């Protein structure tokens, strides 16, 4: 009663039917199958972080001319987590689907190599550890770039350093527009968690 | 030595990347590598914590602050706090944003832009991922008093629809419909707090409303047009009301803060797409208010 | 005869012969600084608290250390509103003299802590909130604290500010860098960059003439240090 | 001089074309290559069962 | 370590969606989930009769 | 007796040559020969040697001479040896390449090509393969001397940026830095060699510098505009600085030879694919000076 102050926490619940865990198995068992528990299986899921790609014919292009216009959006799951975390490791895969009117006069075919981050395109060699599709026999390029770095994790959007890990460099013959998804490999995942920044609604823009 | 063939004829389908949304099942993404056998190691000292920080258990886990009310000798009681928050003394028991704010650049002469920009809790923050939730929810109530501030605080629970104020672009509580003597208090789950030395309280909601799954739209599009999936997502409200008036001296300032935190335990969701009309978006503060934002549109 | 290499703390030689070394007759003990106080070692000198800086807040108030958190923000220019900046471990090391004691090292695997004592009056209340986060000026403008809403701060790692419930915080900054072991020499560190928010405006009586103070301070310490390699530079 | 393709998606129950978004679990054909596309719909309800 | 291939030439058929008409073998429709192995549950507690 | 096919339908994905460029797995290269089972017996009798001969620990083990120093009665003190090698007396630790020289042609009137020709050290020779490299350093640093030449020579470590001279063409040490009493030397690791019967040390450094790896590119491009590799690729240098000056008398020469060998063990590399600006180019000597060289380019 006396003048001053306490915290005595009171943890002071609602309805007590039953025990939450128990019927959170039975609402899923008759409403989903599939139990949703660990955020690290969600970058397991190729999400498409672009629908359409229209690449320039004959030209080394990095990922990394659609990376930095593509990890602002959080379009996809890789995007969308790197707001709630700060580092990360582990390789990301990509998949490349074909949306082209392919001509008969040309045989098109993919390429694929290594750079390390943030290289231009001249400034990088070519013999390295390939892949090659045909698109006209396979429209899905199958892509996984390693976990090749100098340091043990990264933080996102770094300082002046570059070329401390390694990404993809994209060649192919002729202007072949596509769709690319993303996600990272078996061994991808995020860390050290901070509170996440704001969300973007509906912009109907009425006009007063 | 060299025999004929004895296997059946294997049959085909020509389905490159057959199933490639699942997080189960082998994947032929070339690795561009030296071995076939590419083992990163185990999560030994590489984050600083030994804290699995990607289970939905520890996500939606973490407190955040919603409202911050101030509670003063002028406001009555039996009536919660109205104050322009706006929704303040009713807050909406739910997973998915209840709030948004507006901004209003220009384009031409007679046209302008309003995008909602909304706030984010990171048991809200997850829930815009998915489509369908459902979750025990909690909050911690907390009294930012002097030693010498009494009186006795009242939060309710109500179950189903949550009174509103349908306007051209937002959604505001009713106030006019929660004061009285017109709505008791006697019958619904409540809890009386003491600002004599008592100062806080954690008020866990579990989940009960007749359906299996609430929606995850929560503010996003809500307005005079389209205002039904509003109603279907939360089960309810906390009210915030006074019993008994703030007594307090002259020495001491006449408004308290009531800071309300957010955090949701035991969360399970259903689909890994947005139920919202528009791709998940994270909002990017421009550097000037003339400038807008790029928007994300549907065709592909 | 042949063999005389010997070892001293980081350097060996490499003679002839040993060179008819002569020393003490008997090594007596002498006077008493070792009865007096035990030796203290570098790792031991490095968890000294320091005295950095000293916030006084009046409510008031005219200046910014009461504008309170913004509910949202829609613009560069409106950014959030805080009273203070540490830019760890660049402040804790030039302060209290330690980096005149750890010159002559080259790398550094620290976790600094901090301590705010804090007294002020019964008649005035109030509450803060104490978040860091790890490269907020090297991050993209959209992902740094001083960018995101009231309810994105706060979802930061920290702890409560009270004033009447908590004369004291006990918070351990990890060592939070992806690059192995500081480097010291041409030093440009600043990987945590420390914050001090307030939530609720100061509250006290609207008549002046009265002097409501909080008058907090702001003590660190490093910890679970190891001191490696040794070089001739140093930053000034 | 086109190449065909085929998508799919997910909506709730009943909603219209515009009012949806697109990122969701998807699958991909080429008519050329196959001309057969392969999809389930799973039973992602609110309710545990449904009238018609 | 990276022998020859010792496995005998697979013969082929390019049938697509081979005897759909038939309520037993395991068929190739792609599920628009997150789990491959999506188990709805029995039949307690649904329809209410036994 | 011929019933129906019981077996589901096999997906496909129609990818030839899947994943070639790995060292395991089974590739479908046909042979062209009489027996499948084509095999080529163990490695007796073939070779000369019963060692292991391609193991990076023994390929990478073979010691090869990169500096030969002349110190004279006229070099002072406490002050590198600056010889116009240019390096000399400050070799820098780390595997990959530190050193080159330009061959000047002509095209034209007023135009020149210069291309960058390289020495290379079997432990440099494997680095340039290799993108990212980790190795434990030697050095066998023998002096050349009579019966009579004594003195003492210092060697010591020093981590980190190694002081340069950013040019037109190459990079050169700057012993402007490493004289006096401006740049001591007492709390460096360090080894005080003396001339008088003691000949030979083997200096094992190992790999300290705040990375897991560094990187090979050393000195392929290293000028005055892109010099940041060449500080990311070394973790310092030796210094072979004298502390006391050469006692030698009119009979016996006033120079003598300090040759530096150069190895690595315990080599570990990450990448296969050369992390520089260009292909491994192997320098092949023209005939006659006005000759040049075949350059690789970039195209595919």
């Amino acid at each position: 009663i006396n003048i001053g102050n306490k915290t005595n926490e009171n943890v002071i619940s609602f309805f007590d039917s039953t025990d939450a865990e128990t019927q959170n198995h039975n609402a899923l068992m008759k409403g989903c199958g599939e139990f949703i528990v660990n955020l690290r299986t969600l970058l397991r899921t190729f999400r498409t972080i672009t629908d359409n790609w229209i690449l320039q014919a004959n030209t080394k292009t990095p990922i990394t001319d659609l990376t930095n216009t593509t990890d602002a959006q959080g379009r996809d799951y890789m995007s969308y987590l790197s707001y709630l975390y700060r580092f990360y490791r582990g390789g990301r895969r990509y998949k490349f689907f074909n949306t082209t009117p392919l001509k008969q006069s040309q045989t098109c075919y993919i390429r694929s190599f290594l750079i390390p981050r943030n290289y231009s395109a001249d400034e990088i060699n070519v013999d390295g550890p390939s892949h090659i599709t045909y698109p006209v026999i396979n429209p899905v390029h199958e892509v996984e770039v390693p976990f090749y770095s100098q340091y043990r994790k990264i933080p996102i959007a770094s300082t002046s350093d570059k070329g401390y890990d390694s990404s993809l460099m994209y060649f192919s013959n002729t202007a072949t527009t596509q769709i690319v998804a993303r996600a990272g490999n078996d061994d991808f995942t995020f860390g050290w968690m901070i509170g996440p920044p704001q969300l973007q609604g509906e912009s109907r823009s009425v006009a007063p | 030595s060299k025999p004929r063939n004895q296997q059946q004829v294997c049959p085909l389908q020509n389905v490159p990347a057959w199933g490639y949304s699942l997080y189960k099942g082998i994947d032929m993404s070339v690795p561009l590598a030296y071995d076939p056998n590419n083992e990163l190691g185990d999560l030994k000292d590489v984050f600083p914590s030994a804290v699995d920080e990607m289970a939905i258990g520890y996500v939606c886990g973490n407190p955040a602050v919603k409202h911050v009310l101030t509670w003063k000798t002028t406001d009555a009681i039996q009536k919660p706090i109205a104050n322009g928050d706006d929704w303040g003394g009713v807050i909406p028991v739910g997973m998915p944003c209840y709030s948004k704010s507006i901004r209003t650049t220009r384009i031409s002469a007679t046209e302008n832009r309003e995008t909602e920009v909304m706030d984010a809790a990171p048991c809200e923050y997850v829930a815009n991922m998915f489509s369908y939730w459902r979750a025990t929810m909690c909050y911690r109530i907390t009294v930012v008093k002097t030693a010498f501030h009494t009186g006795r605080l009242e939060i309710f629970f109500e179950p189903g629809v949550i009174p509103v104020k349908p306007t051209v672009n937002n959604i505001g509580p009713d106030q006019d419909r929660l004061t009285g003597a017109v709505a008791p208090s006697d019958n619904n789950y409540k809890y009386i707090l003491d600002l004599t030395n008592d100062t806080e309280v954690t008020i866990r909601v579990p989940f009960v409303s007749n359906k299996m799954f609430l929606k995850t739209a929560g503010i996003y599009g809500a307005n005079s047009e389209n205002n039904w999936n509003f109603h279907e997502s939360f089960s309810g409200f906390l009210c915030i009301r006074p019993v008994t008036k703030l007594m307090a001296p002259d020495t001491v300032s006449d408004n308290v803060s009531i800071v309300v935190w957010k955090w949701a335990e035991d969360v399970v969701v259903v689909e890994p797409k947005p139920l919202t009309s528009g791709p998940t978006q994270v909002y990017r503060p421009p550097p000037t208010a003339s400038t807008a934002v790029e928007v994300l549109n549907v065709e592909l | 005869s042949e063999n005389s290499v010997e070892t001293q703390e980081i350097t060996t030689f490499h003679d002839v012969e040993t060179p008819n070394r002569i020393d003490t007759p008997m090594a007596q003990d002498t006077s008493s600084a070792r009865n007096m106080d035990d030796t203290h070692s570098i790792i031991q000198f490095l968890q000294r608290p320091v005295l950095i800086d000293n916030i006084e807040i009046i409510a008031g108030t005219t200046a910014d250390a009461n504008k309170p958190l913004s509910r949202y923000v829609l613009d560069q220019q409106n950014s959030q509103k805080y009273v203070r900046s540490w830019t760890l471990p660049s402040t804790v090391l030039r302060a209290g003299g330690k980096a005149q004691k750890l010159a002559n090292f080259k790398y550094l695997r620290c976790d600094v802590q901090v301590k705010l004592v804090l007294n002020a009056n019964p008649f005035v209340a109030g509450r803060m909130y104490l978040a860091y986060s790890p490269y907020d000026d090297k991050v993209d403008t959209a992902r740094s604290v001083l960018q995101t809403s009231r309810a994105g701060v706060t979802g930061y790692p920290g702890v409560e500010l009270d004033f009447q419930l908590d004369n004291s915080v006990e918070m351990t900054i990890p060592y939070a860098s992806f690059q192995e072991a500081y480097d010291l020499v041409t030093g440009t560190e600043d990987f945590v960059q420390l914050y001090l928010f307030p939530i609720t405006p100061v509250l006290g009586p609207k008549s002046e003439s009265e002097s409501s103070k909080v008058d907090i301070s702001v003590y660190m310490w490093l910890s679970n240090i190891s001191l490696v390699i040794p070089t001739y530079r140093i930053n000034p």
